[PDB]
RNA sequence: GACCGAUAGUGAACCAGUACCGUGAGGGAAAGGUGAAAAGCACCCCGGAAGGGGAGUGAAAUAGAACCUGAAACCGUGUGCUUACAAGUAGUCAGAGCCCGUUAAUGGGUGAUGGCGUGCCUUUUGUAGAAUGAACCGGCGAGUUACGAUUUGAUGCAAGGU
RNA sequence: UUAACUUGGGAGUCAGAACAUGGGUGAUAAGGUCCGUGUUCGAAAGGGAAACAGCCCAGACCACCAGCUAAGGUCCCAAAAU
RNA sequence: GACAAUGGUAGGAGAGCGUUCUAAGGGCGUUGAAGCAUGAUCGUAAGGACAUGUGGAGCGCUUAGAAGUGAGAAUGCCGGU
């Protein structure tokens, strides 16, 4: 039995998300809590705040105890941009991509 | 009336794209440069139909050959005395019966030194 | 419909050994080059390993008509500008006589994903010993 | 034993209980189909072995008659308008082996 | 009835619709050849 | 109304000659759809808040104002077969070994090894061409109508037709 | 043996190329250029000439895991005579 | 049932599939239409069905009529990536 809480158009980007999401996948939960808080990146208080979601939706309203839970699937979709523009030399103009992103975790407890 | 394009452009550019499933990379996801390559693989099938006919004789003939030099006879004058001693109807498919039965092979063997 | 195809446990390949004394260069190597592809034999087929190991010792008595001894001439590169590099048949039979034999054969086997395995089943000494005892050989009287 | 049949323009190697493509004959399903031209029957032992030998006529029963699977024939020729588009099911006929 | 009309046997006809196709005939250059006056949209010249 | 149905029909179905560009005359786009009825998510929980997950309204929220159906390109996470000694217009025909089980028919996925094989148009006496064009996917995008002329096919009468 | 003239409807083409063989021009030079006759490419796949529109054999209605032959070939790569 | 033909670019002739709309006859549809998605099916070709899933109100078939009637390229035009 399986919770998960997704959050939705975060403002950082969707490629450097999911080097952290790629870090903590099918690892227990207690340490994962504990090696977002120690990596010095920009996504790992975001991330953060929405694995400690998964993990109080878990124990709230389901009822199962957060001391035997494992990630089984963390994993970032794309959400919409912001086309912005920056004014270039000589009279020109490029487009700049600031996109968002989805954030899903999905917890278990091997049942 | 204005005809609207309809949905006669997803049918046609789905039933080559479904032909060309299993191609490396881009080759069975976009349309141009898949159907161009349902082309050339309908192409290629038609010059090896031809081919495979004529690329299995290269091989019967190799194990004939492959079989009378251990009796000590080369293949053309194996398929000598096979159409002069008798009138042994051409086939070459039929090295069968020399991977089978060695027995059945060596009267026939017989027979052509008989009359050649 | 009816025809065979032999695989991998569906034929076994067993061994020779062809004392190479007192004949020419590229006499021998026409039957050795058809051992190793299996053209002596029934159940030939394309495209799997079928064929004969072959050992071959006295690579010091093989011959040369004319005069192949000075003016057959074996040149290679190495890549780096200005290297060619050469070496002729005299010297090549009193150095190295291993390699000699060992390219007059490969020069007549197919395309190389599967005739670099079929030139591996070939041993060639110079001297008439073989460290090959075990694994029980024959002599082939070839034509 | 073995014999060697002559059907469609081309030779069958058959022995006994088997099941075979055969290019179209005209009979119905459920009947019986005799080969009156048989070419080296025998096997080890049983030796005839002749030009179209005589006497040994070898039976067949037809389980279904039916078509093949369609081989789209295309043919293009390349920086011209040339094309071309055919497809083609050449029809068989299955048998069984009852007797030699 | 008026569910079920004929017309004269032998009296009606396609028309030829040039442009669309390449196995129709008609097409990639609608039956004018390659380059000239008159393969213009509007050439071919006066007559007399 | 054998006229259009949101790239269509007015430039304009949205508070349009309006944002915006120009000193000026002047140029000028983008926009539509919850449900039958707002009954538009009370209360608990993680959060600074966003955004979530339960409980609830509803025929359905996997219709929650990013609001009907939701295609392809392109970015992801999972898994059956496969690949670290090989020179590849990427396919084709011959084929072992492995995991499956359909609209039931001499089936499907994958592919160790062998043979053949220098993309598509356009212009050329002749293009793999190191001659031209396209980044990819989706829409839109070119022999039409009028009044005459001539020949062919049909049909009504026919020294008369209209 | 099976075409050919006549009357009317509809277009295309007017840049040609190598090889063989009679000659001009050039230097008994060019894959040169300009004319006469024939073939192939143009608009033609297939086997051969190692690769190669024009050279040599031969004109693909589609299918078959049958057969006899042309130009060219028979030790091995590569089918067939060490 | 005999004997015949069937490579083909410019171009001439013939025969067909499909799309929106209208008229007439018949018919399916909330016990679920159109559209979309997956599939090992049928025809000489363009193309036709049928079987579960998503979808939530309009659509096919036979004969004839009329066209804003078919997209891989125009350094094509707007949108997305
Ligand atoms: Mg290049």
């Amino acid at each position: 039995m399986e919770a998960k809480a997704v959050a939705r158009t975060i403002r950082i980007a969707p490629r450097k998300v999911r080097l952290v999401l790629d870090l903590i996948r099918g690892k227990n939960a207690a340490e994962a809590i504990a090696i977002l808080k120690l990596t010095n990146k920009a996504s790992s208080p975001v991330i953060e705040k929405v694995l400690m979601s998964a993990l109080a939706n878990a124990e709230h309203n389901y009822d199962m105890n957060t001391d035997e839970l494992v990630v089984k699937e963390a994993y970032a979709n794309e959400g919409p941009t912001l086309k912005r523009f920056r004014p270039r030399a000589q009279g020109r103009a490029s487009a700049i991509n600031k996109r968002t992103s989805h954030i899903t975790i999905v917890v278990s407890d091997g049942k | 009336p204005r005809v609207k394009g309809g949905t006669v452009t997803r049918a046609r550019r789905k039933k080559t794209i479904k032909l060309a499933k299993g191609y490396f990379g881009s080759k069975h996801t976009l349309y141009k440069v898949a159907k161009q390559q349902v082309m050339k693989s309908g192409q290629y099938a038609f010059r090896d139909r031809r081919q495979r006919k004529r690329d299995f004789r290269k091989l019967w003939i190799t194990r004939i050959n492959a079989a009378a030099r251990q009796h000590e006879m080369s293949y053309s004058r194996l398929m000598n005395g096979l159409k002069k001693a008798g009138i042994d109807i051409n086939r070459k498919m039929l090295s069968e019966i020399a991977i089978s039965d060695e027995k059945a092979f060596a009267q026939l063997v017989t027979k052509a030194k008989d009359a050649l | 419909r009816q025809t065979f195809m032999a695989n991998e446990s569906n034929i076994e390949r067993k061994w020779y050994v062809i004392d190479a004394e007192g004949q020419t260069l590229g006499r021998l190597s026409s039957e050795v080059a058809s051992i190793l592809r299996g053209k002596n034999k029934v159940t030939y087929t394309p495209h799997v390993d079928t064929g004969d190991y072959v050992i071959v010792i006295n690579a010091s008595k093989i011959e040369f008509t004319g005069n192949k001894e000075t003016d057959k001439v074996y040149y290679r590169h190495s890549n780096h500008p200005g290297g060619i590099k050469s070496i002729t048949a005299g010297e090549l039979r009193r150095t190295n006589p291993e390699r000699l034999i060992e390219n007059s054969i490969k020069g007549m086997l197919p395309s190389t994903r599967l005739g670099e395995k079929q030139g591996k089943k070939l041993f060639v000494y110079g001297g008439a010993e073989h460290p090959h005892a075990a694994q029980q050989p024959e002599n082939y009287e070839l034509r | 034993m073995f014999a060697i049949i002559e059907t469609g323009g081309k030779q069958i190697k058959v022995e006994e209980g088997q099941e075979i493509f055969v290019e179209k004959l005209d009979v119905n399903e459920g009947d019986t189909f005799t080969f009156d031209k048989v070419l080296f029957v025998g096997g080890d032992s049983v030796k005839v072995g002749a030009p179209t030998v005589e006497g040994a006529t070898v039976t067949a029963t037809v389980n279904k008659q039916g078509r093949g699977k369609k081989i789209t024939v295309f043919t293009y020729k390349r920086r011209k308008n040339s094309k071309r588009k055919k497809g083609h099911r050449q029809p068989y006929t299955k048998l069984t082996i009852d007797k030699i | 009835k008026l569910h079920e009309l004929k017309p004269a046997e032998g009296s009606r006809k396609e028309r030829n619709r040039v442009g669309r196709g390449v196995a129709t005939g008609n097409g990639k250059t609608s039956g004018r050849g390659h380059k000239g006056q008159k393969a213009r949209s509007g050439g071919g010249v006066r007559p007399g």
